[PDB]
RNA sequence: AGGACCGAACCGACUAAUGAAAAAUUAGCGGAUGACUUGUGGCUGGGGGUGAAAGGCCAAUCAAACCGGGAGAUAGCU
RNA sequence: GCUCGCCGGAAGACCAAGGGUUCCUGUCCAACGUUAAUCGGGGCAGGGUGAGUCGACCCCUAAGGCGAGGCCGAAAGGCGUAGUCGAUGGGAAACAGGUUAAUAUUCCUGUACUUGGUGUUACUGCGAAGGGGGGACGGAGAAGGCUAUGUUGGCCGGGCGACGGUUGUCCCGGUUUAAGCGUGUAGGCUGGUUUUCCAGGCAAAUCCGGAAAAUCAAGGCUGAGGCGUGAUGACGAGGCACUACGGUGCUGAAGCAACAAAUGCCCUGCUUCCAGGAAAAGCCUCUAAGCAUCAGGUAACAUCAAAUCGUACCCCAAACCGACACGGUGGUCAGGUAGAGAAUACCAAGGCGCUUGAGAGAACUCGGGUGAAGGAACUAGGCAAAAUGGUGCCGUAACUUCGGGAGAAGGCACGCUGAUAUGUAGGUGAGGUCCCUCGCGGAUGGAGCUGAAAUCAGUCGAAGAUACCAGCUGGCUGCAACUGUUUAUUAAAAACACAGCACUGUGCAAACACGAAAGUGGACGUAUACGGUGUGACGCCUCCCGGUGCCGGAAGGUUAAUU
């Protein structure tokens, strides 16, 4: 649930928690952990790539189960935990043979939830079938564009998308962002809904917070000089031209996909 | 007032030490400059 | 297995001091000079061998040599190597 | 509980007066469980880096570092 | 040598880094030392650094570096796989005393430990580049158990006072002892043992994981400290022989108890929070190829082994970084009285008086003290000074986001002695007595020790939070919500950031960014995400598309290479 916090501090007063008890109170799975190390958003050059990334807290990698191909045998949900590497909620499942594996936790589930991947497997909240069996009309997520690859699209806390339809070897999805895109029938999908569907309601309510997630502060290309940005210089506050990037491209409308490989499979663009 | 040199002996060594001069060629290039000028310390090296 | 002449090589001289002579008459501890490459097995060899008596142990260090100036030029002294041998009680060395 | 309070260490540098000091002193001053501070090592290189942005910082040097070279640049000027 | 003075969370002690002989001894005083110099971190000569257990080396890895092949690139070269390096992190082992002019966990004395070989007898499944476990991990908080250490008493030794008193409830000193081995406690964690099966752990697995079934509630792991031994020893206040006045040799009492107590240890624990918290080896274990009655494994016992390098000295400084015998510099140690305290004052241990002195006692300057009467009249401005200053209790407005404001404001008490109470409340806790699955056990018991806070009565002073230490307060108002950041060295702010808001892009080989490229970041993320731009908590809110941009459209006009 979401907390508002009681305001005995500035900087405490505007914060809203989101509290999920059932969360597992623990140390994480150790065997599917492994190191992942901070980057400060820069390359094998060495150079900055990406600005206002930087510090945040040390965080493990656990080994999200993505692919989900351990078909016909049933899993059963031993815990939800906390994983500091994504917005959703992860799910240790235990497979009949033995075997461990982190999910995304889906809307429904809870510890006891039993799951199962395959052609046969039912159609059930956490169940994972090919977009061919499932029925149109139903939300999924966790999808796989490629046969075989892996889920990538709708793994945010409270995404899902669409089967909107199936024409042959294809199916076409309604995306989150509203975009309506073809792919396979053949690649996999998981029903329901991905879990932590509150966790947009949080607010940070101070600066600490947002560095404690890795983020540095911004600072906007006006307060700039002209060496610097496009926007910057000027006697006081001035800004008499188009907005644009650091490295002067538009920033307000201009569109910037390129790519002519994928067209095809774009359905309708979002709006 | 901390005075720009903060001496540490490994550091120095890595950076202009001899090895480190060897492994690149603009740095070998240094050391065959420094021999022809005569240098009698070739190196930063003890 | 030491070989003669290395172990007739190594041994450089005996080292006469105050310290010396202390280890000498009290420890029954001989102090010499040796090759700077001198591993301490070997030291303790030659001393058997060459001086003709049992050991108990050698200590080694390594001496820095002193940077002094004849007149306005400097110049380094070498580095050499001390051994303080100890010998097994009753050994009487000449 | 807290980017909570008072307050030493530690980090800073608002006022004041005054070469031992190429930015210090003393008296006061701010923070002091955090967007803190600090040791060791590592990476980013010059129209390049880094920048909670002051054109700041990049070896007492910065609206384009230093070293060497073109080079005896050119100087209707002194 | 005797006085005086200063530091004492340092101006003491021990290290790292860095330096590199500055260490110790003798000797010299030209130069160096802001003066003199017999002295010196100066000159010259000699001496000095001893390790299986400390550190490096070594095994393991992080960030990162290099990188066979490889991919990419005019050349140079870039990236990067297998690998190999890389501590600031993980990985076996030593303590006490004595000794040098100068080293010592290194020498000596005593008492230990480690992990390798080799050989043994005893036994008999060993075997990895592989599987599993372990190592292996955050912040804050709370206690409880402890010790370091200190105080008092007891004990032992000495003393009987340069001036009134001082054979006592008097004075001074000492009252220390390790690792190791045994015990396995306060406490923490976990249910154990056996059997059966199994799409899991790249193959196999007797291991791990998962299913069942049986049976017993104690099983194991961990763990400070204490106790015992170590120790008939060592050390020991000071006494006694020699004296090169440096010291050397002999000798040696007591060596207990209580209380208090860490920020150190149990604790890598427990509780809790979200921001969700290295790796690999060592270590344990499982098997595979293999080998097969051999090797290898574990078992004690014997022997050999532990090489190499560092070890002096300075290290908040006269030895390092600052041109100087001139501010900066990480870690460890942390006594007493008062105190909340690592603040502050005075002291201990220990270390210093800062390498020019001597006079004088003008102005003026600096740093301080006090000041009649006035009390901001000063001044740009109360700048600077002065003032406030503690604990407890009473009491406290507007406004408020209901948390605040608030230590609002303002007041009262405060010393010492006695009594309550020859020391209370509490804390601790010995004997005795009882129980007992027997121990470091449980009950009862209260000796002794320690010990606030209060009330009442008296008492001194001008003054009792007496020194050091230690808020000035209130009223209206602009700006910025707030904590933060900033022009190293004239600007700390209303500037930047901020949580929040909005627009916009981006469907993943994402957009974008660094890269002639390969590739890398974005992100091991996937629209509840990421990027860009503006605004900037919260509250109430928030006409013009002509111009320039962007988005969409494509009927016509115009329009490249090409032909």
């Amino acid at each position: 649930a979401v907390v508002k916090c009681k305001p005995t501090s500035p900087g405490r007063r505007h914060v809203v928690k989101v509290v999920n008890p059932e969360l597992h109170k623990g140390k994480p799975f150790a065997p599917l952990l492994e190191k992942n190390s901070k980057s400060g958003g820069r390359n094998n050059n060495g150079r900055i790539t990406t600005r206002h990334i930087g510090g945040g807290h040390k965080q493990a990698y656990r080994i999200v189960d993505f692919k989900r191909n351990k078909d016909g045998i049933p899993a059963v949900v031993e815990r939800l935990e906390y994983d500091p590497n994504r917005s959703a909620n992860i799910a240790l499942v235990l497979y009949k043979d033995g075997e461990r594996r982190y999910i995304l936790a889906p809307k429904g589930l809870k510890a006891g939830d039993q799951i199962q991947s395959g052609v046969d497997a039912a159609i059930k909240p956490g169940n994972t079938l090919p977009m061919r069996n499932i029925p149109v009309g139903s939300t999924v997520h966790n999808v796989e564009m490629k046969p075989g690859k892996g889920g990538q699209l709708a793994r945010s806390a409270g995404t899902y998308v669409q089967i909107v339809a199936r024409d042959g070897a294809y199916v076409t999805l309604r995306l989150r962002s509203g975009e309506m895109r073809k792919v396979e029938a053949d690649c996999r999908a998981t029903l329901g809904e991905v879990g932590n569907a509150e966790h947009m309601l949080r607010v940070l309510g101070k600066a600490g917070a947002a560095r404690w997630r890795g983020v540095r502060p911004t600072v906007r290309g006006t307060a700039m000089n002209p060496v610097d940005h496009p926007h910057g210089g000027g006697e006081g506050r001035n800004f008499g031209k188009h907005p644009v990037t650091p490295w002067g491209v538009q920033t307000k409308g201009k569109k910037t996909r390129s790519n002519k490989r994928t067209d095809k499979f774009i359905v309708r663009r979002r709006s | 007032m901390k005075r720009t040199f903060q001496p540490s002996v490994l550091k120095r060594n890595r950076s202009h030490g001899f090895r480190a001069r060897m492994a690149t060629k603009n740095g070998r290039q240094v050391l065959a400059r420094r021999r022809a000028k005569g240098r009698a310390r070739l190196t930063v090296s003890k | 297995m030491i070989r003669e002449e290395r172990l007739l090589k190594v041994l450089r001289a005996p080292h006469v001091s105050e310290k010396a002579s202390t280890a000498m008459e009290k420890s029954n501890t001989i102090v010499l000079k040796v090759a700077k490459d001198a591993t301490k097995a070997e030291i303790k060899a030659a001393v058997q061998k060459l001086f003709e008596v049992e050991v108990e142990v050698v200590n080694t260090l390594v001496v820095k040599g002193k940077v002094k100036r004849h007149g306005q030029r400097i110049g380094r002294r070498s580095d050499w190597k001390k051994a303080y041998v100890t010998l097994k009680e009753g050994q009487n060395l000449d």
